[PDB]
RNA sequence: CGAUGUCGGCUCAUCACAUCCUGGGGCUGAAGUAGGUCCCAAGGGUAUGGCUGUUCGCCAUUUAAAGUGGUACGCGAGCUGGGUUUAGAACGUCGUGAGACAGUUCGGUCCCUAUCUGCCGUGGGCGCUGGAGAACUGAGGGGGGCUGCUCCUAGUACGAGAGGACCGGAGUGGACGCAUCACUGGUGUUCGGGUUGUCAUGCCAAUGGCACUGCCCGGUAGCUAAAUGCGGAAGAGAUAAGUGCUGAAAGCAUCUAAGCACGAAACUUGCCCCGAGAUGAGUUCUCCCUGACCCUUUAAGGGUCCUGAAGGAACGUUGAAGACGACGACGUUGAUAGGCCGGGUGUGUAAGCGCAGCGAUGCGUUGAGCUAACCGGUACUAAUGAACCGUGAGGCUUAACCU
RNA sequence: AAUUCCUUGUCGGGUAAGUUCCGACCUGCACGAAUGGCGUAAUGAUGGCCAGGCUGUCUCCACCCGAGACUCAGUGAAAU
RNA sequence: ACACAGGUGGUCAGGUAGAGAAUACCAAGGCGCUUGAGAGAACUCGGGUGAAGGAACUAGGCAAAAUGGUGCCGUAACUUC
RNA sequence: AGGACCGAACCGACUAAUGUUGAAAAAUUAGCGGAUGACUUGUGGCUGGGGGUGAAAGGCCAAUCAAACCGGGAGAUAGCU
């Protein structure tokens, strides 16, 4: 339930070797707004492949 | 011994005439034509490689549409191995009907079965439960006891515990062959099959019996 | 196991994701586009349609029916009156789903889901 | 189905009217006794004056069960009860003289024949 | 699904009358044993209807012998030769589950009209 | 004794044979069935209840058998606490007495979120020498190896009779493990109805909310056993006890010193699964990448422009897949999910109207209405034009080989 | 027998089985008359036994409804 | 010791159902209890149902399950009546 | 009329489960007993440690009781770790 022996900086790091963040692999670029967005996502302005969904 | 490959349609009864409902399983087996054949010489094993349909049209890629194209076939599902017995030989533009199975009295099936997860073992091992009273607390359906004191100090190899069940390839033997239906492209067997509606079966003449 | 099942619990019980699920339908049928989580919001497309391919036509009973599915004579009405003409030459898919980055909150993938015809 | 501790009635004229199976004939481990196997009873309620009183310890054959028998072809006759022919503990023949009520052709072999002539209705 | 309800189609029986929970019901069963075969009959109220096609089946109830006899005859199966009606009982539902508690004088069912 | 939880019970097993059954054989005071003993053999299996805290034991019923032991007299960081073995009280005894009695009697806190090793699953990185998509060969490992009852051989052999075969087949069975819902049902608080109290929709009607899904009746898909299919080798090799053939030592004799041959659920295969991290890193099929310069530390060296192919990765709909990972099928040149159409299946003649009845209610519309997860379709909605990783001919020596 | 070591003393009842229970036999290691002897209707969250109903307590578990456990985002201990 | 499922004396005491300050739904009135969003693995906690048997489980009917209200009929041994 | 009966507040804790670094240094849920009297409760006061009180458990005397707490002898003593 309990150690006996304190762990090592070596085990703590090989157990956080693989808890790494990932980023995006491509940001998409919308076809007439010019701005980049997530992809199947919209953009912060309300424009989606193309034609704007959310006029405000 | 060359089997052939199916899709599951499912299961069904059939009443004979004499009053009997034989458990019947529709099993969709269309023309496992032929991709490679591998010879006692360049491969040492003798065996036959099979596909069926195509599966689709812009999905095969480079790799998979030149082995196609170097055997003279359409595209297909995934390819499946036989090996085949002393004295016969095929060509490769020739393909594989249901009517080889028609002389056959009972064969073997094979597939993926089922998966159900991450199973505990009284479903996965079959364990027997304790007593859900009596003073019981927070152990009903645990396993209990998994080794021994100080001696050997540890839990030997292939315990049973919880694990994944299901999933795996499994092979029922030895099931009737009731109908073989050429023009329709058909074969039945006497039930029990694994997997589910829509999975993909490999039927072999039973060596069994 | 959830062989072949549907239907997202969300964590709650039947009562609770049943009344919650009235009045998002009762806002999304008022104001034509909502902003939700996108899990809950693809219940809404399966509880939403039905009902309007319901007041496609109009009825006594199918209204009586919208009613006790809605609680709101005001919804219904408008439901009613606006969407059944106006999606009457449609053949299902009167709702689109918009994913839009995740809420600060909660960390949470959220959606616009709206009609068809909003503008 | 029939198992330990279960009460059953009789199906004969032997002057028992509430038996208890209390073991079950067949192999080790065999749990339930199906239409037509043989089990081991003990009389709990019996006729003032008969063929048989009240604490014996005898075979029986079962006859029907609740439960019931599937047929080759799906179907399953499913009683009202639970009921048993009692026999003799070394020459497994039937006791009484009458049989009451209807039975399968389950128990249709060389060992029950005087039982299936003496039914009144073997379904 | 076109090949299961086209084998399951092929041999079903096309004369299977029309009934409904609650009306006292006749089946003809072939009984086979020795060199020749008989045809039984078995009279009484369907309690229960599961159809499927042809893995459809009826429960029949009936009081013999002072003790209760539940058949499940599967509708197109070969021993089931025939099945008649002689009356029809008025039953607001379609599972008859209420009968195996009363017998005598309660168990028993009013006549439906036309 | 700066703390190793002790009786017994439940779950879970492992090993040994001084073997309970099955299997093989010898001697029998072995006529046969059926017995006694010994030898070889651990592959498999090895009961349910009453008594008492059980171990042990008695009894009742079965089985072919209900084996003996080691593993802290296995297993309380898996569980209880019925006994012993705290604090209360009594009984009988002991002692003037406080109090004691493996003597009895009623009751009497069993605590821990897993650091490492141990085991079951499932992933990330890299290797395998250009980068890929597949099929596998199989070094090796793991899973099963139980057996009862009748029929023919037969009332034959044997036996005066009573009784009753070995060898070899067939059928039916029980306990297991695997796989499924074609049937039987269970569940199916997401489907349809019955009904009570109360509140609300301005009011009747019709509804919705709560009162365990309020209480209930059935029931689709899925999952399930109590449901149905399969299996316990058939065989081959070398063998244990043990039968022998040919045989001298030892002119005989002897199964052995040479050789030959039979011989078990024991061993390897034969049945199934995993399986190239098998670093000894393997085979086959199909693909893709065939531009130039510069630099010093002249070498498996580095940098620049173009190139970015096969393929992979990522994202979205999702799944008979699944804890998360991981594994299917699709992304407009499409049925992947949602919606819709029709059908199937469940519940039960929906509301609204008219009639009959003073009324509660029934009738016709109407086997109607609704119908979650089911089935055939349907781009109506959501699956993006892109962009991102992956290279540009793949080291040295030697060997046969064409120049 | 709240009392008996021999003891699971013997007999009969209860179940197929009853070291528990009931009524007797009296061999009272070591009952016994106000540290009271025997009964006693009612009473008791008092001990034991038996019977009828009842059910997942069990053969033997299976499904479902919620809260944790699993993932993501924020905060963020412990015994040792 | 806490913005702690603990404790703290009195006063006012609505409608229907209901014998009742029991209990259900509501009025005046007050709250959603200071982490949520996903998926629906094993196991834990609170529960619902279940084919056949019905205490055979257990040290022990522990737990669970079961009865349960009004009026009437009718109710044994014993007994201090 | 009952140191009466069933049953609410109120008083108490007989069983089971959860909880055991818990919501809580004894609690929660489902059951439970008394509930017109030897009852319960609020306020104020008295009983002061070899003593108080105790329907009697070596029980309570401020989460500490076979001799309460604080300050002194007192760095008591310790052949003991
Ligand atoms: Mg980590
Ligand atoms: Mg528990
Ligand atoms: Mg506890
Ligand atoms: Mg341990
Ligand atoms: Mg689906
Ligand atoms: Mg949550
Ligand atoms: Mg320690
Ligand atoms: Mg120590
Ligand atoms: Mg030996
Ligand atoms: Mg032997
Ligand atoms: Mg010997
Ligand atoms: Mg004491
Ligand atoms: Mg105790
Ligand atoms: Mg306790
Ligand atoms: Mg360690
Ligand atoms: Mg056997
Ligand atoms: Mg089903
Ligand atoms: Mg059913
Ligand atoms: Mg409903
Ligand atoms: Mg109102
Ligand atoms: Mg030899
Ligand atoms: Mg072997
Ligand atoms: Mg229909
Ligand atoms: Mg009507
Ligand atoms: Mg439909
Ligand atoms: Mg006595
Ligand atoms: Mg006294
Ligand atoms: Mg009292
Ligand atoms: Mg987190
Ligand atoms: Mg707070
Ligand atoms: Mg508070
Ligand atoms: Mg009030
Ligand atoms: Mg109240
Ligand atoms: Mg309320
Ligand atoms: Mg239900
Ligand atoms: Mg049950
Ligand atoms: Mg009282
Ligand atoms: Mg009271
Ligand atoms: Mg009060
Ligand atoms: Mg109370
Ligand atoms: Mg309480
Ligand atoms: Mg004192
Ligand atoms: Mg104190
Ligand atoms: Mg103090
Ligand atoms: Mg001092
Ligand atoms: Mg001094
Ligand atoms: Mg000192
Ligand atoms: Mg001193
Ligand atoms: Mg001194």
């Amino acid at each position: 339930a309990v150690q006996q022996n304190k762990p090592t900086r070596s085990k703590r790091g090989m157990r956080r070797s693989h808890d790494a963040l990932t980023a995006v692999t491509s940001l998409s670029v919308d076809k007439t707004s010019g701005e980049k967005h997530l992809r199947h996502h919209i953009t912060a302005d309300g424009y989606y492949r193309g034609r704007k969904v959310i006029a405000k | 011994m060359i089997g052939l490959v199916g899709k599951k349609v499912g299961m069904t009864r059939i009443f004979t005439e004499d009053g009997v409902s034989i458990p019947v399983t529709v099993i969709e087996v269309e023309a496992n034509r032929v991709t490679q054949v591998k010879d006692l010489a360049n491969d040492g094993y003798r065996a036959i490689q099979v596909t069926t349909g195509a599966k689709k049209a812009n999905r095969v890629t480079k790799p998979e549409a030149g082995h196609f194209a170097k055997a003279g076939v359409e595209a297909g599902r995934g390819l499946w191995e036989f090996r085949l017995a002393e004295g016969e030989e095929f060509t490769v533009g020739q393909s594989i009907s249901v009517e080889l199975f028609a002389d056959v009295k009972k064969v073997d099936v094979t597939g993926t079965s089922k998966g159900k997860g991450f199973a505990g073992t009284v479903k996965r091992w079959n364990f027997r439960t304790q007593d859900a009273t009596h003073g019981n607390s927070l152990s009903h359906r645990v396993p209990g006891s998994i080794g021994q004191n100080q001696t050997p100090g540890k839990v030997f190899k292939g315990k049973k515990m919880a694990g994944q069940m299901g999933n795996e390839r499994v092979t029922v033997q030895s099931l009737d062959v009731v109908r073989v239906d050429a023009e329709r492209n058909l074969l039945l067997v006497k039930g029990a099959v694994p997997g589910a509606t829509g999975s993909d079966l490999i039927v072999k003449p039973a060596v069994k019996a | 196991m959830r062989h072949r099942k549907s239907g997202r619990q969300l964590n709650r019980n039947s009562s609770h994701r049943q009344a919650m699920f009235r009045n998002m339908a009762g806002s999304l049928v008022r104001h034509e586009i909502i902003k939700t989580t996108l899990p809950k919001a693809k219940e809404l497309r399966r509880v939403v349609e039905p009902l309007i391919t319901l007041a496609k036509t109009d009825s006594v009973a199918n209204r009586r029916l919208a009613f006790a599915r809605t609680r709101d004579n005001e919804i219904v009405a408008k439901l009613f009156n606006e969407l059944g003409p106006r999606f009457a030459s449609r053949a299902g898919g009167y709702t689109r789903i918009l994913k839009c980055g995740f809420r600060a909150g909660d960390n949470a993938p959220m959606a616009y889901i709206e009609l068809v015809d909003r503008s | 189905m029939i198992q330990e501790q279960t009460m059953l009635n009789v199906a004969d004229n032997s002057g028992a009217r509430r038996v208890m199976c209390i073991k079950v004939l067949g192999g080790s481990h065999r749990r339930y006794a199906g239409v037509g196997d043989i089990i081991k009873i003990t009389i709990k309620e019996a006729i003032p004056r008969g063929k048989v009183k009240k604490g014996d310890v005898l075979k029986a054959v079962v006859v029907r069960t609740k439960k019931g028998v599937r047929r080759p072809d799906g179907s399953v006759i499913r009683f009202d009860g639970n009921a048993c022919v009692l026999l003799n503990n070394n020459s497994e023949q039937p006791i009484g003289t009458r049989i009451f009520g209807p039975v399968t052709r389950e128990l249709r072999s060389e060992k029950f024949m005087k039982i299936i002539s003496l039914a009144p209705e073997v379904l | 699904s076109n090949i299961i309800k086209q084998l399951e189609q092929e041999q079903m029986k096309q004369d299977v009358p029309s009934f409904r929970p609650g009306d006292t019901v006749e089946v003809k069963v072939w009984v086979v044993e020795g060199s020749k075969k008989r045809l039984q009959a078995f009279e009484g109220v369907v309690i229960a209807i599961r159809n499927r096609g042809l893995h459809s089946a009826f429960t029949v109830r009936k009081i013999s012998n002072g003790e209760g006899v539940e058949r499940v005859f599967q509708t197109h199966s070969p021993v089931v030769d025939s099945i008649s009606v002689k009356r029809r009982g008025a039953v607001r539902k379609a599972k008859l589950y209420y009968l195996r508690e009363r017998t005598g004088k309660a168990a028993r069912i009013k006549e439906r009209l036309n």
